[PDB]
């Protein structure tokens, strides 16, 4: 596929070198038979030690040169293929990160990782295992072709004639084969997703004692994959049998012509024709196999060129931001489940230096408001304005530097406490991370850790208590000094004393604060209170 | 190498038939118009049919072997202890289970047939050479083992290199999985570039290893070709000198070298196989370590009593996590849960409450003291029985990517009727919003449960716990995301439901207003119990609990 060759373009010098080495290997292999014939002839009668040593010497010399060239060729092709694999992985993963957040609910993470792991190998692995033997036999096959052409040109033309059903059978086989490969990859992805879900949430599984059920599910997926593999293998074997039968038909056609026809040479001409035909059929089969393998990986190419459902990027990066946020008749419905509105005609204004509290029952749409503020989703009606300009017109890094949120259930990453505080900062000094840890009251438990600020926080923060993880999320928010701060239930896991101590969110009076909570304790001190019920302001 | 061949013991009855077919085909290959035309057609048809049958049998057997191996590896993975999954992260385990086994199976299927075919053909050629001449073929057999010395010396290289390649691939897979999950957090901090840089840093190691693999492949190709050339030329030379002395014949030597040509070709192929076998041995090290690992946790018991009270006794329980055994998280806990009563466990963050909840679920074993359910240790009960009698909600509940009907009924052996699921949803308070969904209880949720709100997810998690009718119920901060109205459901479930007499409840929360009606209150700080008693008793003490309540 021409797209994949364009992707392979940086590897061109290696392919050129490999082609040169292949040419040298063929040219060297042309000479070994000559001197081997002299060795055989001198051994078989008319013995002469002077010629014998010379013939053996040249045989050894050209075998040695051909061996070295072949080894270099093989190394070059292997390295080129591996580099192409790694480039495919890099570009696919880079493309996935760009996508809109709806994409990751339509797809599943285990399937995406299965794509990255598996589908790239199909498109990368163009070459069979035994290709070196196939190449080394080329000169012998050409020599056999020379014999049968001179012995009987007529029957050679009859051999060159293609079989009546050879073309259709190959097309049908390729069309079926590509579809079977695609189905196999889909089944593999589903099994990978099953394993991903089983392993990721294992503590719940063991709490309910449902390991055997997961094992049964995985075994069922494996059975489906096995059935697909068996179907592919059986179809390939049947195609090979049919191709051999067609070759046999062509064979006696010319056997008939040869018997019609120069005496005693039919015993030797048949062998050469059979060998040459087998070699050419194998070459055509390899070409078709490579074509089908590239064709089966179409979903990787699909993910590598999907344009996300996002507005064009934003130029704006002001030197100073006033931090006034305005909602103007905002209506929203999630892209995966439209026609079911969540927010209906919201309109409110947040001003710097004042604390706003948003309250409402479960499912009212408070986290939806928090997500619209951060430009994670686009409103389906109205506008969201920051400093009297649309939120989507600001630069990505600048916007998510000025506007910062603490999520409902904070997610941390495997790595140090220094890397979870100061996540996404290009550079952040020891002093700012300690000041942010002190501001969030996180520093008390950080000293008791074995390696302080350098201690490994486990995967998803699984090696911390809930309140500790919550405080590290608060410190991750505060280390940036945001102009607009959003707190989506930031004190749910904290004890009453730590919750009380953290109430003074904007004592300096220089930033906009939005507080989302259920408890009335954190909403009594707010300047403005907004009540949200069924997606409408009350 | 015997470890790889150990898994093939269940397919001997078929691989022997495949071997018989291949040897028959090899022997057949080695050994008026109407009369001449029919024989060739019959011979070709016989050869094609034999090849077709052999390939079919071999492919079916290899597919069965692959499926069985993958299933066994996953089953062995799921048996490990709880702390095994903190040392190994999700992406690493997934890559080991789903990718190493496939590579091993592919290598085995690609190499076994080639080995058997060329071995049989080499044996046939060796027999023909034995017929041609005895001395020269004996010389060939003498010099043949010298060619395998270089592969034997080098082989450990391929194992050590392939192990590193697999490790780097697993690390890259872990990075990719951890980045692709929790995408809103990456997006909201504009950190896509950091994740891409991490992934590229993992790709660089694989690139560095691939360079070495390519160089080793080229060197091995050189060595194999030179070994074949030397083996051929040595015999050719000794024969060309022996013929001059007249002790042999010209035609016999010509035939012998003509067959020696093909014997050396087969020898070259068999030499080519060995490094691939070493690579395969190297690639399967981790999965076989998984298979042969001994779990560091007591196995399941046998007891499944018909009558169980739900009486839980802690007797001087202390615990320290295996990844940091030097620090004790709990110190000498001693309390009893009795049916028909609610016991509240309160204290600052990081005090160990969730650790107590995890111990009570038999996820970890105490380092000291005893933990008894109705007078007998937890490991004496059968697994699926014990985890029906004891159920918990969890501090940040996790749901799976299935329908709401399956999420509530998760883990049960026999499927409950829709009437029971509706009752559980009503008791947990989740029935109000489920009925509003267009598909009702058949609504599919995403793998992270992100399509639900926090309170809705928590209500589903509570319904999942109630449907089992447990005798011991653990509410680990189950009221965190519930709004004002939904807290009344939990209050009625705890203190007013008519089923409260059949079970004992352990209530863990930071919402101390829910604790006032508890029969017993335990104050846990620093991993040790400081105060205990009812609400009024602790209020009259003016101690830690009173100070915590009077904090505002
Ligand atoms: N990714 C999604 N796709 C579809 N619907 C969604 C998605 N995320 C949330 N919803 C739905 O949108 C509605 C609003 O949810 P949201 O989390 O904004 O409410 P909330 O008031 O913050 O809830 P809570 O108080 O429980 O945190 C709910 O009905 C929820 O199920
Ligand atoms: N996997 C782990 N390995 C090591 N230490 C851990 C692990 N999980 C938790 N801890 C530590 O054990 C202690 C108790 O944590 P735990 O979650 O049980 O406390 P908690 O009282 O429930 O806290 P919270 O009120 O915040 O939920 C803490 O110091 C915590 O960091
Ligand atoms: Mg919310
Ligand atoms: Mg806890």
């Amino acid at each position: 596929m021409w797209r994949l060759l364009k992707l392979s373009r940086p590897d061109l010098p290696l392919l050129v070198a490999a082609f040169f080495f292949l040419v040298l290997a063929v040219l060297g292999e042309t000479l070994i038979p000559h001197y081997s014939g002299r060795v055989i002839d001198i051994l078989g009668g008319d013995f002469d030690p002077h010629a014998f040593a010379s013939a053996i010497f040249f045989m050894c010399l050209f075998s040695f040169g051909s061996s070295l060239s072949a080894g270099c060729r093989g190394g070059c092709f292997t390295y080129t293929m591996s580099r192409i694999n790694l480039r495919i992985r890099e570009q696919l993963f880079s493309s996935l990160l760009r996508q809109d957040l709806g994409f990751f609910q339509e797809t599943k993470t285990g399937e995406l990782n299965s794509r990255l792991s598996s589908d790239t190998t199909l498109m990368s692995n163009w070459l069979p295992l035994n290709a070196n033997v196939l190449l080394r036999s080329l000169v012998k096959v050409v020599g056999l072709y020379g014999f049968m052409l001179s012995i009987s040109p007529r029957l050679t033309l009859l051999s060159l004639l293609h079989m009546p059903f050879t073309i259709a059978a190959e097309k049908v086989y390729n069309t079926r084969h590509q579809e079977v490969l695609r189905e196999i990859q889909d089944a593999v992805a589903r099994a990978g997703q099953v394993v991903r879900e089983a392993v990721g949430g294992l503590q719940t599984v063991r709490s309910f004692g449902a390991e055997e059920h997961e094992v049964c599910r995985y075994k069922e997926a494996l059975e489906q994959c096995r059935q697909l593999y068996w179907r592919r293998d059986l179809e390939r074997a049947l195609y090979l049998l049919v191709r051999r039968v067609l070759h046999l038909g062509v064979q006696m056609l010319m056997l008939s012509c040869g018997l019609q026809q120069t005496q005693g040479s039919l015993l030797s001409f048949m062998i050469y024709q059979e060998s040459v035909g087998s070699y050419v059929q194998t070459l055509v089969y390899i070409y078709g196999d490579m074509l089908s393998n590239v064709g089966a990986a179409e979903k990787v190419f699909s993910y590598m060129d999907r344009q996300p459902n996002l507005p064009s990027p934003g130029t704006l990066a002001p030197t100073t931001l006033q931090g006034v946020v305005k909602f103007q008749d905002v209506s929203f419905a999630y892209p995966n489940r439209p026609d079911r509105p969540v927010l209906k005609g919201l309109t409110f204004t947040l001003r710097p230096g004042e604390v706003t509290a948003l309250v409402g029952p479960n499912g009212s749409g408070k986290s939806t408001v928090a997500a619209l503020l951060q430009n994670l989703y686009q409103p389906t009606g109205g506008q969201v304005l920051l400093d009297e300009k649309p939120i989507s017109q600001y630069e990505h890094c600048y916007l998510h530097s000025q506007v910062v949120s603490v999520g409902q259930e904070p997610v941390l990453f495997s790595g140090s406490v220094r890397n979870n505080i100061a996540y996404g900062l290009q550079s952040c000094e020891d002093d700012k991370v300690m000041a942010a840890a002190q501001a969030a009251h996180a520093d008390d438990f950080i000293q008791e850790m074995e390696h302080g600020i350098y201690t490994d926080v486990g995967e998803k923060g699984s090696q911390l208590a809930a309140g500790q993880k919550q405080r590290l999320a608060i410190a991750r928010a505060l280390v940036r000094d945001p102009r607009v701060l959003i707190l989506d239930q930031a004190t749910s896991a904290l004890d009453v004393q730590c919750e009380q101590a953290l109430q003074d969110w904007n004592s300096r009076g220089d930033r906009t604060v939005l507080v989302i909570a259920h408890r009335l304790q954190t909403v009594q001190r707010a300047h403005q209170i907004l009540v949200l019920q069924e997606g409408k302001l009350q | 190498v015997r470890r790889l061949l150990g898994c093939l013991g269940s397919e001997t009855r078929r691989l022997s038939l495949f071997l018989v077919l291949v040897v028959l085909s090899s022997l057949g290959e080695m050994a008026t118009f109407t009369r001449n035309l029919t024989l060739m057609s019959i011979l070709t048809i016989a050869s094609a049919v034999l090849e077709f049958v052999g390939d079919g049998i071999y492919n079916n057997t290899m597919g069965h072997v692959h499926s069985h191996l993958q299933g066994e590896v996953f089953g062995a993975v799921l048996r490990q202890e709880t702390e095994f999954f903190q040392q190994n992260q999700t992406g690493n385990i997934m890559s080991r289970v789903t990718e190493d086994t496939s590579t091993l199976s592919d290598s085995l299927s690609e190499n076994l047939s080639l080995f058997l075919w060329y071995l049989v053909r080499g044996l046939c050629l060796l027999g023909i050479m034995l017929w041609g001449s005895v001395s020269l073929t004996m010389v060939t057999l003498i010099t043949l083992p010298l060619l395998f010395l270089l592969p034997k010396k080098v082989g450990k290289w391929y194992q050590l290199l392939e192990v590193q390649v697999r490790e780097s691939l697993a690390k890259s897979s872990q990075v990719a999985i951890e980045a692709l999950s929790a995408m809103p957090t990456v997006r909201s901090f504009a950190n896509e570039e950091g994740e891409a840089q991490k992934f590229r840093e993992k790709l660089q190691e694989i690139k560095t290893l691939n360079q070495k693999e390519a160089v080793a492949y080229a060197v091995n190709s050189w060595t194999t070709s030179i070994s074949g050339m030397l083996l051929k030329v040595g015999i050719l030379y000794i024969g060309g000198q022996l013929v001059t002395s007249g002790a042999v014949s010209s035609g016999n030597l010509v035939t012998f070298v003509l067959y020696q040509m093909q014997f050396t070709q087969a020898v070259e192929v068999l030499l080519s196989i060995y490094p691939r076998v070493q690579k395969a041995v190297g690639s399967s090290e981790k999965i076989f370590e998984y298979l042969d690992r001994t779990p560091r946790c007591p196995p399941s018991g046998l007891l499944t009593p018909l009558h169980l009270e739900g009486l839980v006794q802690f007797q001087d329980v202390s615990f320290a996590y295996p990844n940091r055994p030097d620090v004790l998280v709990l110190q000498g806990l001693t309390f009893t849960l009795r049916p028909g009563e609610v016991t509240a466990l309160v204290g600052p963050n990081g005090s160990g409450k969730s650790t107590v909840a995890a111990l009570l679920q038999n996820l970890y074993q105490p380092t000291g003291g005893q933990l008894l359910l109705d007078g007998k240790p937890l490991p004496q009960y059968e697994h699926r029985y014990l985890h029906r009698q004891v159920a918990a909600v969890g501090q940040e509940p996790q749901v799976f990517g299935r329908s709401l009907q399956e999420n509530i009924a998760y883990g049960l052996t026999q499927k409950p009727t829709m009437e029971e699921i509706t009752a559980a949803a009503v008791k947990s308070g989740a029935h109000s919003f489920i009925s509003g969904l267009p598909q009702g209880y058949d609504t599919e949720v995403d793998e992270a449960g992100s399509q639900l709100s926090g309170g809705q997810r928590q209500a589903v998690a509570l319904a999942r716990a109630l449907i089992r009718k447990p005798c011991v119920l653990i509410l680990d901060d189950a009221t965190s995301a519930l709004d004002a109205n939904s807290q009344l459901q939990v209050e009625q479930l705890l203190y007013e439901s008519p089923e409260r007499y059949s079970r004992s409840v352990l209530l863990i929360t930071q919402h101390l207003s829910l604790v006032e009606q508890a029969d017993h209150i335990l104050f846990l700080e620093g991993g040790a119990i400081r105060e205990g008693g009812t609400h009024q008793q602790l209020m009259e003490k003016k101690g830690c609990y009173w100070a915590m309540v009077q904090a505002p």
